[PDB]
């Protein structure tokens, strides 16, 4: 019964960080659609969006 | 919601749309299903050929990225059936490799026991080497003959023990040495392949005579299936 | 045993679902590359990102 | 010669597991073979530039085929280019390899 | 990368990803070596495959036709009862025999076995 | 074979009237062929009969 134990913590691993770039990359789509030219943004706006991720988590 | 339109959540909406992203279709599985049942019916014969490839001799031409097999390999699978158990035994595998010089098959690896000389059977082939698939069939057919034959002498002796005609016995792998224990008298038999050639009664009783010993041994001689018929008649004379 | 096992199948159930979401999202930023004539662009408007922060 | 995902790393260990023992689970630590071999002598002959080229390999130890298994685990030697005789075939049979075939040496 | 190979798969993919000695999982290729080479001029047809859920007993009927002689082919129909759970099997009967071989096939029924009847008839 | 096919466990009358069954079948087959030939050439029927005879010779 221990075999599936170490199996799930790595499943806990490759499920959470990839959960994070799904957050950030999808946020680019809603930024990039209204402004096709603008993919760059200042430092504050990038990590003010990260604060939204922090509370959501 | 705006991004939700551009992205496609269709695979979530319909479970049938989730499957191939995760993979065998129901039609393909059903179309494949009859094949496995067909293969089992084909294995009923007992002699089959199956493909094989050596992981080490594989090479790539690098012109198109395809993989070609350097030395072809052919495998033979042998299966036997038992009457009393009504189950298939452990299959025996014989594997053949092709020489690169004179394109002739030679014995590479075999799981046949030691007392069956598959190497000698291979050399009996007319040219001393197998050329076509039909030539290999004769070699495969004959090995299956002894495998059936050696097993054949085993279940018949066990059948007598099951019927409680005789007492406990011990026999070897080839079933040549069989301990015929039925009553106070002890008998040992030297049985040839699917034929009884020699028998030996060891115990001597005071009423038992040497002249009786000679004719009992001759009476016990005969075929293996006819031993049981002669078994009741001979022993009934002792206690009559 | 199975309760842990059935839980295991629900790890990759959404993972396969959302890797497809990720590859769709990754592909979605690739029609926007050819939609835009130039990759470089002017800074995003302040009120635009305000709606982005508004979006939950 | 030029030389990580833990899903790919476990396959790398399993690939060496199959080659030297024949089964992923293994049949009887885990590095020991079914039957230990003490001494093996392999002679390899090949024809290059229309002449015979030979090399002699001598081994010594407790489990030579078991010992060669972990060398693949430590990535010291390549597992793909492992000959059948070196893999563990013909256990305790010291012979000479001629033109891709193994011959008993007496 | 990793690759999950199915029973039905491309031959080139199977050769590329194989690093162990085992029978090939490509089954269309497997039947080619078994039907075209091992037993030429033999036709095997499965009529139906029905399950008995109460006892888990499989019932199977199969027809064998020999194309050794096109002018005089004879067909034999077999019915067998699979245990479907163990390696045993319950019974076996012959549904029909072609009239041109019923006399010779009658002697095979004395053997009362699976492999002996099938192997001899092909031989 | 004959004993299972007899259904009455004695075949003396079968051997006795085997020949009679033959002759009666033959001469009624005579009127059958005569009517068929009178009706038509029966090339297909003749071919079928010849093929049946060939199959009988084969087995």
């Amino acid at each position: 019964s221990e075999k599936q134990w170490e199996r799930i913590q790595q499943l806990e691993k490759e499920h959470v960080e990839v959960y994070r770039e799904l957050l950030i990359t999808l946020d680019r789509l809603y930024l990039i659609r209204k402004h096709n030219h603008a993919v760059i943004l200042s430092h504050t706006q990038q990590r003010l969006l990260e604060i939204r991720h922090q509370l959501q988590i | 919601p705006g991004v939700a339109d551009l992205l496609d959540t269709d695979i979530l909406t319909s479970p049938s749309k989730r499957k191939r992203k995760l993979d065998i279709s129901t039609s393909d599985r059903s179309e494949l299903e009859d094949y496995i049942v067909l293969e089992n019916v084909y294995r009923m014969f007992g002699i089959t050929f199956f493909p094989l490839v050596d992981p080490i001799d594989l090479k790539i031409k690098d012109a198109s990225g395809e993989i070609f097999v350097d030395r072809e390999m052919l495998g033979i699978r042998l299966e036997v059936f038992s009457e009393r158990t009504s189950q298939f035994e452990k299959p025996h595998y014989v594997l053949l490799k092709k020489r690169i010089k004179s394109n002739s098959w030679f014995l590479f690896k075999h799981t046949i026991p030691s007392f069956i000389d598959v190497q000698g059977i291979f050399d009996d082939t007319n040219g001393g080497l197998v050329i076509s698939h039909d030539d290999a069939y004769l070699f495969a057919k004959r090995v299956f003959l002894q495998l059936v034959e050696v097993q054949k002498r085993r279940q018949i002796f066990k059948d007598l023990e099951a019927k409680k005609i005789i007492h406990d016995l011990d026999l070897d792998l080839e079933s040549s040495m069989v301990s015929f224990f039925v009553k106070d008298i002890k008998v040992e038999l030297f049985v040839k392949q699917n034929e009884i050639v020699s028998c030996s009664i060891l115990d001597d009783i005071h009423d038992f005579s040497q002249n009786n010993k000679s004719k009992w041994e001759i009476a016990l001689l005969g075929s293996l299936d006819d031993l049981e018929l002669k078994l009741n008649h001979s022993f009934a004379t002792i206690f009559k | 045993k199975d309760v842990l096992d059935v839980y295991i199948k629900n790890l990759e159930n959404q993972i396969g679902n959302k890797r497809y979401f990720l590859k769709q999202a990754q592909g979605a930023i690739d029609e926007i590359t050819k939609r835009s004539l130039d990759t470089e662009g002017k800074p995003v408007n302040s009120e635009v990102f305000t709606e982005l922060l508004r979006k939950p | 010669l030029n030389d990580e995902e833990p899903e790919i790393r476990r396959l790398r260990l399993e690939k060496n597991m199959i080659k030297f023992k024949g089964s992923a689970n293994g049949v009887m630590s885990r590095y020991s073979s079914l039957v230990p071999i003490e001494k093996v002598g392999f002679t390899l002959k090949n024809e290059i530039n229309s002449r015979i080229i030979t090399i002699k390999l001598k081994f010594n130890g407790n489990d030579i085929f078991g010992g060669l298994h972990e060398l693949c685990d430590k990535n010291l030697i390549n597992i793909d280019k492992v000959p059948g005789w070196l893999a563990g075939e013909n256990g305790s049979f010291s012979g000479t390899i001629m033109n891709g075939d193994f011959q008993r040496e007496q | 990368r990793v690759e999950r190979i199915n029973g039905l798969t491309n031959l080139q993919k199977e050769l590329v990803t194989k690093y162990d000695t085992l029978p090939l999982l490509n089954m269309n290729l497997r039947l080619s070596y078994l039907r075209d080479h091992t037993y030429p001029h033999l036709q095997v047809s499965v009529q139906s495959r029905d399950r008995v859920h109460n006892d888990g007993i499989e019932v199977l009927v199969v027809n064998y036709k020999f194309c050794r002689n096109t002018m005089n082919p004879f067909e034999i129909q077999f019915k067998m009862f699979y245990k479907f759970e163990d390696s045993t099997l319950l019974k076996w009967e012959i549904l029909r025999i072609s009239t041109n071989v019923r006399l010779k096939a009658k002697q095979l029924l004395a053997t009362r076995n699976f492999q002996k009847c099938l192997l001899s008839l092909y031989e | 074979s004959i004993k299972e096919a007899s259904e009455d466990d004695d075949i003396s009358e079968y051997f006795a009237t085997y020949n009679g069954k033959l002759v009666v079948a033959l001469e009624e087959m005579k009127l059958l062929l005569e009517e068929a030939v009178k009706t038509f050439g029966n090339s297909p029927e003749k071919r079928e009969k010849i093929k049946k005879i060939l199959s009988e010779l084969k087995k």
